[PDB]
């Protein structure tokens, strides 16, 4: 086989013309992964200087079910937080801040929570899809520990109630919450745990992240039937809090 | 009756009736090929 | 009841390894005999965490339930 | 320690799923008849069936098991009926390509026309898969991304047993069907050509696929980490932003200076794994058609290394030094 | 600049040592106590192999080629033109991995996320060290490494694994072959999925998770799940790369013969005739 | 004997049919196959070889 | 009396004798081809 | 031995037709297929040596 | 008395009563089956 | 002896009866091929060693 | 002595039954096996050498 | 009266008295067959 | 001691018998698999050369 | 009284009576098969 010229032959040309491709590629890559987030601002909430060496891009839209509507994107913030409690520990930027009362109370840092939809989820039928299982017909344990009816145990090494029920999400055939009756002693009402945080035991039922003293303050749940996502992500932020502002140990150097 | 098949007997009569004859008429052609093929090549 | 099961599996791990040191003995060699040892343990201890862990507990338990199963049929 | 996500605490069952319909009726071609199995449910879904049964994959079942059939009993027969040595030498048989000196014309059914007949039943199973993953899509509504990902390796396998032999001139350049066959046609492949490292679409698909691999480990710890904030419900996330894809976008952020979004992560995955038979496909297509020896090609185009010591274990031991002598 | 939802996260903690001497952020990146060790050890190790290139007489990517020392050295020092170079450098990257490693750690306990993501790259660290220091220390000289360089370090892989004849045979290269293939197909079923599923044709509405269950178990009769799939992708990637490891550190200190070879004991089990 | 019939009163006739048919066609094959696979039986080579 | 399956005692006659017809003209074919077998090449 | 029709008031009929025929098919090609194996009950050679 | 089956004593005897007739048959067809073999080619 | 019909008061009959099922015919199986991987009373080779 | 009766208040009669079962099994094989590796103790071949 | 099994003392000293005859019997059978043997080829 | 039976007040007479029959059913064979695999104490090979 | 486990201070005591004679029932037969054993093949 003969070459262009010099030593140009078939492969180079096909080596070339995928170099370029790539490059393509990769512009149209970083530019769809912009579509929330931009533009970019300082530390005290205006526009930057800086918005860096890609342009933004054009506009999609997504027709969503059961009627709520359509939404278009990249547009305007609309899970923003108003009034958030923090103070800045510097003048210009790059530096931490201080939460101004209780962290764990104002939804800051690792407790912070995005204004989802005031509605819950829906299924195929447009029905809710988490539900407890005192409501759900034909659910039952078929394998594992039964957790109903167990102790629960704070991270401090406080009992606090008792499991009165299970919230399923019967698409997927899955247990999505853990519901909890607090003792007169330690507050009063019901309140949920997510199943990611909590170990199940033969006599006892975990739960490391909190202790018993802030059992009290968990956010509720408007209806006992259905749970919207704006309390789901204040439930869930709740609990992950607490990693790290449940003890002043915890926020300290380990060293 | 004993039916798993929701079938009455006699329509399984008929059934199996029509479905003999086939089966003759497919075993019978395949005798004569055998014959030919002994007679062209005898394996035994 | 998987608390039984992962007993099972274990006896079903003993077994292999037993049955390794045992073909040593007789002439085999190692690979030889723990391709042997690993086979006791899949197809014994799969065995036995179907049969004993099926014959779960239940007394007159277990009797209602099949004679009420001898009920669906008889009229399926 | 605080519970990780690996295995669930407690399974839960109801009432089998049968799926979703529209107007295009997809129930009348679905099998009834579903099972649970507890094992797999300590990881995944427990569920078991049903499926659907279309032309297109009745006619890929059957045409596959063909295929099998006839390279199944092709290898039976060489070695004599004889099933306790059929069982000791199963790795090591296959059904193998024609000889060189028949081009590509029909060669004796001993010497690869049964290679050639199975492999036009292999085909023409591929192909109706394929038209199955499409067709369900246009059924449910979807987009027809599976097809094209599935297009991709087609593509590659196309390459590999139809294009190049026919290109070259033999269908003697054809893989057989083997377990060991198949690897020392890749080594041999590798040596006939001078060295396939030096292969630069070689190299790019070798690129693509160590790329992929750390892309899974990398989302798939990401997306078990934001699980306590309902990080595993993708769609609706996507639809409406959490705090589960806010943190996720931060992690990256904060450790190599830019990051992806929920929809968009998805995309660098397609792409990735779709890139790597692409270029797998175009470096073998290169090969014996244009370029004979890629040592010298590299040696042309000067990315070649050189040594400067010397050849030999005597200029640096000796025989006995190294017996202990 | 800051992301718009992203000031609300920046608070002060959460640190495994340093406390908030190092607690802040330059441009993007976050720093702290690992965020110095790392940058230290990345550029001293950058600069030294530039001059090991400056030192070979070549400029050229494609070329550079700083190499361990001969075997006649054992596993002591060797002179930095001789392989010492690369033995400094090998210290730097080690440093420099561990260093990432903690950093990623106290990302993780700021954000109040798991450690998965620490977890999972030690395994692929596992694997070098595993290359430049396991392997060499137990086959009794530092000159069994592979050298640094783009096109030199590809060498070394083919020349290592004729050592053995047909390196294909090894019984635990098949697994993770089989591992690296199994993870890209998975990857790609699964992104196209989500897109499929987020992207519909023109002039309809979009899908949720029911409709992904069930494309799957009408393609092939069975559906893993939403949180299933992404525990089987990390377990395979992470299988993936223990058997690598594995498949190395016998085929030198273990075995010394071909691999085909290996495969005798089933050849000549005494059942067969 | 007289009472083969019955078996319609037990399997579905669909079922059976289809698999009949394949296991027909497989079999007929599989011996076609056999047959062209030995020295003596291979018709084509007869032709061949007898003229 | 006892029926794990549904049917009854009558039912699960008719069915055994069947069964036993069909068993016996499988048995009757074998027994033939058999003897010609060993007619044709002896064993014992 | 007269109350051997029991059988049938334990397993269901149309499961054990199924595995009988599956199973006295692959014993009677599993039987052929070892005849094929051997010199002397190999017809087609048998036949090619008569001749 | 004790069951965990459902069956009663006088199921449980019937179908032990059945189950050694079908399993005495059975011993007989090998016993017969030994003697031939024996007969043929001894092994003590 | 005279009380062993209680054997069914614990065990269920059909399970029974499957596992026996399959277990006499591996033994019978696996007794068939220890006989034919010997000299003396392989069958099979005996009758063309005596022709 | 008098009360080793009481085993059965402690142990399912059923589990102990299916694996005394397969131990036993088990055992019988392995002696038999073990008794056939042998050269003075192996019956297939005494006979070969005693005829 | 301790009773994990749930089983009442009559109905386990039943069970006992029948299962140590079907061991007396197993044992019995091994007996005569380790004398025989014995007889055959001794080991000691 | 007269207060060793005590120990079933924290141990599970249940979990105490499996675990015990396990063990010293797996420690007799290790000993007498140790004794097969000696010279002096192998009593099938003693058989054979004493007679 | 400590009871880790569901039982009493007079089940226990029963439970250890009976299990203790079994403990020297395998015991009596091991030390006769030892004291066979070394007769038989002195290892001291
Ligand atoms: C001596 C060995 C040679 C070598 C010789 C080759 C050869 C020859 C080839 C590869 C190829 C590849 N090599 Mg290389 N390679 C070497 C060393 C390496 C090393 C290393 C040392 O670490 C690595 C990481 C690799 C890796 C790779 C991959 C990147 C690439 C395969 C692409 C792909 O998509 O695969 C995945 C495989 C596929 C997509 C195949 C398609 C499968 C089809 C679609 C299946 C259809 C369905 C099926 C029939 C049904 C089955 C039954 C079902 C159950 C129903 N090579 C050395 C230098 N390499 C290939 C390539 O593309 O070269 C550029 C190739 O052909
Ligand atoms: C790369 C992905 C691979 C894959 C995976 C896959 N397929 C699967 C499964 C999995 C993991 C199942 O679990 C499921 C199944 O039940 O298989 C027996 C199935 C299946 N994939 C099938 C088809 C299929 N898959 C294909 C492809 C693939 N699927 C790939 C090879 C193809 C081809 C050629 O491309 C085909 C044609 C069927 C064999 C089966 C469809 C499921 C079905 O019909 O279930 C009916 C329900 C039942 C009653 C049967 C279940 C068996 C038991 C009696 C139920 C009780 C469960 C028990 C406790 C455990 C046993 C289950 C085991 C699978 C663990
Ligand atoms: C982008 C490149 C990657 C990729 C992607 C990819 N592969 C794909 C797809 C995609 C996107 C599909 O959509 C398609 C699929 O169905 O996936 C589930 C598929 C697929 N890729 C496959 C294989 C495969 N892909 C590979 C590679 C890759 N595929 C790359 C890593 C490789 C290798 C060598 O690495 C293999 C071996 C199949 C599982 C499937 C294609 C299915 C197909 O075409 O099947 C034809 C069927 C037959 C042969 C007929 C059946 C006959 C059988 C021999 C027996 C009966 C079937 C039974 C279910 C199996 C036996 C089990 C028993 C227990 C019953
Ligand atoms: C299952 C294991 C898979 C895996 C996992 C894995 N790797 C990871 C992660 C995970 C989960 C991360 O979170 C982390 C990350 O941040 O990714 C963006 C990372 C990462 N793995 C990377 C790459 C990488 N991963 C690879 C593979 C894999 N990693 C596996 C497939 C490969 C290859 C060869 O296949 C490469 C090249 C990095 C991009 C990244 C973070 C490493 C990093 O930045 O470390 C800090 C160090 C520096 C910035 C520079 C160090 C400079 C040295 C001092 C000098 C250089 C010396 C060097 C040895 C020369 C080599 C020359 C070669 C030509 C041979
Ligand atoms: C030659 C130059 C590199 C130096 C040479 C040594 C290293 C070589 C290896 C890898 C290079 C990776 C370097 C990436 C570092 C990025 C730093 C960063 O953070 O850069 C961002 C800008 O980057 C990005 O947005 C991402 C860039 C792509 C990431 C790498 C892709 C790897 C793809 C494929 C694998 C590559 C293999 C080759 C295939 C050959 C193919 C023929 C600033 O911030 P930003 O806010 O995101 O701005 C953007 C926007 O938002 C505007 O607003
Ligand atoms: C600490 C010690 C370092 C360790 C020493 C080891 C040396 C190597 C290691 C790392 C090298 C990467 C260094 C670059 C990182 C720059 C830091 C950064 O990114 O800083 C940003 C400032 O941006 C930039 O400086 C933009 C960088 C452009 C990237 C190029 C894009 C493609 C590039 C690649 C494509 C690859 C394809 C194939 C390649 C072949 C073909 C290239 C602050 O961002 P910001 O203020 O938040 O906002 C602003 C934002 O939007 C954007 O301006
Ligand atoms: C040569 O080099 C090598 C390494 C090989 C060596 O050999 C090194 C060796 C050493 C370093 C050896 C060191 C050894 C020791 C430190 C040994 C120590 C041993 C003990 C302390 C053993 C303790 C054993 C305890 C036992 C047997 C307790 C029995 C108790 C009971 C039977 C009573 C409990 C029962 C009841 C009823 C409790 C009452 C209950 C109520 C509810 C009241
Ligand atoms: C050498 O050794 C090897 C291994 C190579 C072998 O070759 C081994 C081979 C074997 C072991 C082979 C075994 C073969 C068999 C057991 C074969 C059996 C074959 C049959 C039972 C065939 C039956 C065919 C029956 C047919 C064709 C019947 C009917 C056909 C019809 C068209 C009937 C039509 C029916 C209708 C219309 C129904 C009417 C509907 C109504 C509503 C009334
Ligand atoms: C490995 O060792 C070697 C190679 C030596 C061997 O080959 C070893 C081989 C063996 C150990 C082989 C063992 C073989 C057997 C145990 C074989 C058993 C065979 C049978 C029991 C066959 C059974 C049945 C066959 C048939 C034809 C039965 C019935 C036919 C019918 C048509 C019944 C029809 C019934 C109806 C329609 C009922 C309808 C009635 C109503 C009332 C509705
Ligand atoms: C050389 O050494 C080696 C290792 C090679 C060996 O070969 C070692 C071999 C052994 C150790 C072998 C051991 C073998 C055994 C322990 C064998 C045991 C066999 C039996 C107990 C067999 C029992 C068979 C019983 C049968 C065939 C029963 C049949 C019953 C029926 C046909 C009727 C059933 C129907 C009923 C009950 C319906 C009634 C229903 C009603 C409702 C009344
Ligand atoms: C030489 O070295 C090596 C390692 C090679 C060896 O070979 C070592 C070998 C050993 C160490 C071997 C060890 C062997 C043993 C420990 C053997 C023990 C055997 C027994 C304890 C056997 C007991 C058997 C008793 C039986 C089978 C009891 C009862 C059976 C039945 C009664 C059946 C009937 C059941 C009914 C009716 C249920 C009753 C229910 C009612 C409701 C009444
Ligand atoms: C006998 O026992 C039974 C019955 C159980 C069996 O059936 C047993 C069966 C087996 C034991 C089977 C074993 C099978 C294997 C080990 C198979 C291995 C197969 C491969 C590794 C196959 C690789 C195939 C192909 C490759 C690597 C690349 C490309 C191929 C193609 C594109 C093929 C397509 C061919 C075309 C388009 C040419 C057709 C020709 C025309 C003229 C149109
Ligand atoms: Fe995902």
């Amino acid at each position: 086989e003969e070459t262009f010229f010099g030593n140009f032959d078939l492969a180079s040309l096909s080596l070339w013309l995928f170099y370029g491709f790539f490059a393509l590629l990769i512009y149209y890559l970083q530019t769809e992964n912009m579509r929330e987030g931009y533009p970019l601002e300082d530390e005290d909430g205006n526009t930057a200087a800086n918005q860096g060496p890609f342009p933004l891009p054009k506009e999609k839209t997504f027709k969503l079910q059961h009627g709520r509507g359509e939404l278009t994107l990249p547009g305007e913030d609309v899970q923003r937080r108003d009034n958030l409690a923090l103070r800045k520990t510097a003048h210009g930027n790059g530096f931490p801040m201080e939460p101004t009362g209780d962290p764990m109370l104002d939804g800051v840092g690792p407790a912070s929570w995005s204004k989802r939809r005031d509605v819950p989820e829906l299924d195929a039928h447009g029905h809710p899809k988490i539900v407890p299982m005192s409501a759900a017909e034909g659910f039952g344990v078929s394998a594992g520990t039964d957790p109903r009816g167990l102790p629960v145990m704070a991270g401090d090494g406080e009992i606090v109630g008792l499991v009165s029920d299970m919230w399923i999400d019967e698409a997927e055939q899955l247990v999505r919450y853990l519901e909890l009756e607090l003792d007169p002693e330690w507050g009063d009402g019901k309140r949920l745990v997510q199943r990611q945080m909590v170990r199940i035991k033969s006599d006892r039922v975990k739960v490391r992240s909190i202790y018993g003293k802030h059992f009290k303050n968990v956010p509720k749940t408007k209806s006992p039937n259905q749970v919207t996502l704006l309390e789901e992500d204040k439930i869930m932020a709740y609990y992950a809090g607490g990693t790290l502002y449940a003890d002043e140990s915890r926020l300290e150097p380990q060293l | 009756d004993l039916s798993f098949t929701g079938l009455t007997d006699e329509q399984a009569q008929e059934l199996h009736s029509v479905y003999m004859s086939g089966l003759w008429l497919f075993s019978a052609v395949a005798v004569v090929a055998h014959l030919a093929t002994f007679i062209w090549r005898p394996w035994f | 009841d998987m608390t039984c099961t992962i007993t099972c599996w274990g006896i079903g791990v003993l077994l292999g390894i037993m049955t390794t040191v045992g073909l040593m003995v007789v002439g085999w060699s190692f690979l030889q005999g723990a391709f042997m040892g690993v086979l006791a343990w899949l197809i014994v201890g799969g065995v036995l965490a179907v049969a004993v862990c099926g014959k779960d507990n239940a007394e007159q338990i277990r009797a209602e339930m099949a004679a009420a199963r001898e009920r669906v049929r008889g009229a399926t | 320690p605080e519970y990780q996500n690996i295995f669930t605490q407690v399974q839960v069952q109801g009432p089998a799923e049968l799926g979703v319909d529209n107007e295009n009726n997809l129930t009348e071609e679905r099998t009834t008849g579903t099972g649970f199995s507890q094992l797999i449910g300590w990881i995944g879904n427990a569920q078991l069936g049903p499926i659907y049964l279309g032309w297109f994959g009745i006619i890929s079942l059957v045409t596959g098991t063909l295929w099998f059939n006839i390279v199944g009993f092709n290898m039976l027969s060489q070695v004599g009926y004889s099933i306790p040595e059929f069982i000791r030498q199963l790795f090591w048989l296959a059904l193998e390509p024609p000889s060189p000196e028949y081009g590509l014309r029909m060669p004796p059914l001993d010497d690869g026309g049964w290679f050639i007949i199975a492999s036009f039943f292999l085909l023409v199973s591929v192909i109706s898969w394929w038209l199955r993953t499409y067709q369900l899509a246009e059924m449910h509504k979807m987009g027809k991304h599976v097809a094209w990902a599935f297009a991709a390796a087609i593509w590659l396998f196309l390459v590999l047993g139809l294009f190049r032999p026919i290109l070259m001139g033999s269908w003697s350049e054809a893989v057989p069907y083997g377990i060991f066959p198949h690897l020392d046609w890749t080594t041999a492949f590798s040596i006939r050509y001078g060295n396939l490292y030096y292969n630069p679409f070689h190299a790019l698909s070798i690129v693509f696929l160590y790329g992929s691999v750390l892309l899974f480990a990398m989302h798939g710890a990401t997306i078990l980490a934001v699980t306590r904030f309902g990080g595993d419900r993708e769609l609706e996330q996507i639809y409406d932003r959490g705090t589960a894809s806010e943190r996720a976008g931060l992690f990256w952020r904060w450790t190599m200076g830019f990051n992806a979004t929920m929809e968009g992560i998805h995309r660098w995955a397609w792409w990735f794994a779709v890139l790597t038979p692409i270029t797998g496909g175009i470096g073998i297509l290169l090969t014996g058609t244009v370029v004979d020896n890629w040592f010298l090609w590299a040696v042309e185009h000067n990315f070649a290394p050189d040594y400067t010591q010397d050849y030999g274990y005597e200029a640096y031991t000796t025989y006995d030094g190294f017996l202990g002598r | 600049a800051l992301l718009s939802f992203e000031r609300k996260y920046r608070v002060r903690g959460g640190t495994l040592i340093g406390g908030d001497l190092f607690d802040f952020w330059v441009g993007p990146f976050y720093v702290g106590f690992f965020g110095v060790t790392t940058a230290f050890f990345a550029l001293l190790g950058t600069i030294l192999i530039f001059w090991g290139a400056s030192q070979q007489g070549t400029f050229n990517p494609w070329l550079i080629n700083i190499a361990p020392p001969d075997l006649s050295y054992g596993l002591g020092m060797a002179p930095l033109m001789e392989g010492g170079l690369w033995q400094i450098i090998t210290i730097c990257a080690i440093g420099a991995f561990v260093s990432w490693a903690l950093r990623e750690v106290e990302i993780c306990r700021k954000l109040g996320m798991g450690y998965h993501v620490p977890f999972a790259f030690s395994v692929a660290i596992f694997a070098y060290v595993t290359l430049v220091v396991f392997r060499p220390l137990l086959m009794g000289a530092w000159g069994h490494g592979f050298p640094y360089g783009i096109w030199s370090h590809l060498d070394w892989v083919s020349n290592t694994g004729y050592a053995y004849l047909h390196f294909h045979y090894n019984p635990a290269h098949m697994l993770a072959v089989t591992f690296f293939f199994t993870t890209t197909l998975a990857l790609a079923l699964h992104g196209a999925l989500v897109l499929s599923a987020a992207n519909p044709p023109k002039g309809e509405e979009v899908k949720g998770p029911d409709n992904e269950d069930t494309f799957f178990r009408d393609f092939i009769g069975y559906s893993i799940g939403t949180l299933g799939i992404h525990r089987v992708g990390l377990l395979l990637a992470l299988n993936a790369g223990f058997w690598s490891a594995v498949c190395i550190i016998i085929s030198g200190p273990v075995w010394t013969k071909g691999w085909p070879e290996w495969w005798n004991w089933w050849l000549e089990m005494p059942i067969w005739p | 004997m007289s009472k083969f019939y019955k078996i319609w009163l037990i399997f579905d006739p669909r079922r059976v049919f289809v698999a009949q048919g394949v296991f027909l066609f497989l079999l007929a094959a599989m011996i076609h196959l056999v047959l062209l696979s030995t020295e003596h039986f291979n018709w084509f080579e007869l032709a061949a070889a007898n003229a």
